[PDB]
RNA sequence: UUAAUUGCGAUAACGAACGAGACCUUAACCUACUAAAUAGGGUUGCUGGCACUUGCCGGUUGACUCUUCUUAGAGGGACUAU
């Protein structure tokens, strides 16, 4: 009936929130890391509170997990965030510069007064029986 | 050019900690004497009879927690142990009784030093403090100058200093980003080394003395010029590198990687060798790494202490 | 009281044995005393766990209560 | 899911407080430290007996020495560690 409640839960969050870089895999370092930047007042609490900052610590190794972020993690987020493609998804890129559409809009298009080059194509009006 | 293949010949089971660190004496080669999170020093009488390299001798019991660094002294009659109780002990290798228990350190040791002849220790630990003891165990010097824990300190051994000097050259690194030197006889400060983006986690003399090996979280690993003061080159592990030795015969440093084990060959600037035992029933995802590495005295063979409990030796066997 | 005292003698006479071949002979020696002594019998060298539990009010033994009437 | 309104979470709910947990006493483990004629041990004295080989079981508040057990302080240890 291990729990690790609330205060080691919280305390583990923000120590690997706050000191990522100097935490490590093993039990023993992480423990004198605790000792000595956070004041934990009795040792028990110490002792559960690395064992927890370890396990969350293998998890992180293994992959990207909710809740707890750091600066490396949130800038890798960012960096993947600012991928954007040389090539264009968009202006007709693909299919010889040729985009198929129906009548419809093509009227509308037209209605527009506007040229845009297009390619008409009956959408079979029979719908599928799903 | 140096077609030179090592292969895995014998594993020295018998400890029960992961083996933290591993010394070899040049002038008695089939010792070897090796220190474990089981708070005990196993000394290894090494074999060339069949599969095991070596045959434990001694086990010295006397620390109350985690020994960290392992020393054997020049003679090879003698071993210093660095513990994770704030103590160093000193250890003959042939009674197995302690000689002289060194106390005085605030923190839990991390790095114990020998001097080139017999006269001084040199010991690292969490306190941010430097520790020179003589023979005896009392404490002659308090070094300070590191902000944080030290992690290693291993000397740069005299090779041809001018004739002679009388003067104890050596490096300290850890978790203050820096690697210092200093020269003792008296006993103060000298050069600095800045390189490291991460923290030190080891550094190592190269066996004449004059080139320093650094290596870090980062694995961005850092060779420098003592003599010269100046950078010699740098190369990335792009794992976490634990431990690293130079060697004695070729021009290699073997880094301990958080995944294997990989040889640089250090006049063509490119990695050679990768080293990677075979495990079972595993996940791929927490192989043991390897955290103690220690050439022979002549070159030949490599003691890897793992996280495994598990000493593995590497014999090199040049296969045309 | 009596079997208390020979297990202890067991466990001692183990225990001292194992330290002096550890001590002064050899450690493939002591290996294989732990090999044959811990594959019988474990208490042979390890010290027993088990201690009494205190006693507590409401009840004549350690963890029995008294008895209940109800009327 | 937990022994737990213990947590993972989902969410017109957000942040919190008491309880639980944490915390203290006690029981373990400490051939690691400090030590001890108000606790023990070794060597050696001075003796008793049996053996006769230098050894066995004893006695002495005679000396030197040690802390493994007995104590009690600072600490270590387990945090479900791998
Ligand atoms: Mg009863
Ligand atoms: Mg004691």
């Amino acid at each position: 009936g291990r729990v690790r409640t609330k205060t080691v839960k919280r305390a583990s969050k923000a120590l690997i929130e706050k000191y990522y870089p100097k935490l490590t895999m093993d039990f023993q370092t992480n423990k004198r890391l605790c000792d000595e930047i956070a004041t934990i007042q009795s040792k028990r609490l110490r002792n559960k509170i690395a064992g927890y900052t370890t396990h969350l610590m293998k998890r992180i190794q293994k992959g990207p997990v909710r809740g707890i972020s750091f600066k490396l993690q949130e800038e890798e987020r960012e960096r993947k965030d600012q991928y954007v493609p040389d090539v264009s998804a968009l202006d007709l890129s693909h299919s010889n510069d040729v985009l198929n559409v129906d009548t419809q809009t093509a009227e509308l298009v037209n209605s527009l007064g506007l040229k845009l080059p297009l390619s008409v194509s009956s959408v079979s009006a029979v719908r599928d029986r799903r | 050019s140096s077609n030179i293949m090592l292969v895995l010949r014998g594993t020295l089971e018998g400890h029960n900690g992961w083996v933290t660190s591993l010394s070899t004496s040049a002038a008695q080669p089939n010792l070897l004497v090796s220190g474990s999170r089981d708070k005990t020093l196993i000394s290894w009488r090494l074999t060339e009879n069949e599969q095991q390299f070596g045959v434990p001798v001694r086990s010295y019991k006397g620390h109350s927690h985690i020994v960290q660094d392992v020393v054997v002294s020049a003679d090879g009659n003698y071993a210093v142990s660095a513990s994770w109780d704030k103590t160093l002990r000193l250890w003959n290798l042939a009674t197995g009784n302690s000689e002289a228990r060194f106390v005085g350190h605030t923190g839990d040791v991390l790095s114990v030093a020998i001097d080139a002849n017999s006269s001084k220790i040199i010991s690292a630990s969490r306190d941010k403090t430097i520790r020179v003891w003589n023979t005896v165990g009392d404490c002659a010097y308090v070094l300070l100058g590191h902000t944080d824990w030290v992690t290693k300190v291993r000397v740069a051994p005299k090779n041809l200093e001018d004739v002679d000097d009388g003067r104890i050259t050596f490096v300290s690194a850890g978790m203050d980003k820096i690697v210092r030197s200093w020269s003792l006889n008296s006993y103060r400060i000298e050069a600095d080394f800045i390189g490291h983006n991460n923290y030190i986690n080891v550094v190592q003399p190269s066996p004449d003395g004059s080139l320093a090996a650094s290596a870090g979280k980062d694995g961005q690993i850092y060779v420098w010029n003592l003599k010269h003061k100046s950078a010699f080159m740098n190369f990335d592990a792009k794992d976490e590198v634990f431990a690293l030795a130079f060697s004695p015969s070729r021009f290699w440093l073997t880094a301990a990687t958080a995944s294997g084990i990989k040889i640089y060959d250090l006049e063509n600037e490119v990695l050679i060798d990768e080293l990677k035992p075979e495990f079972a029933g595993y996940t791929k995802a927490q192989d043991p790494h390897a955290v103690s590495l220690a050439w022979s005295a002549d070159g030949q063979t490599l003691f890897a202490g793992y996280t495994d409990n598990v000493i593995r030796v590497w014999q090199v066997m040049t296969a045309n | 009281g009596h079997v208390s005292q020979v297990y202890a003698i067991r466990q001692a006479i183990a225990k001292g044995l194992v330290a002096y071949h550890q001590k002064f002979v050899d450690e493939q020696s002591k290996n294989e005393l732990k090999k044959a002594f811990t594959s019988y019998d474990r208490t042979l060298l390890i010290a027993d766990s088990r201690r009494p539990e205190p006693k507590k009010f409401g009840g004549r033994g350690a963890r029995s209560r008294f008895q209940k009437s109800y009327r």
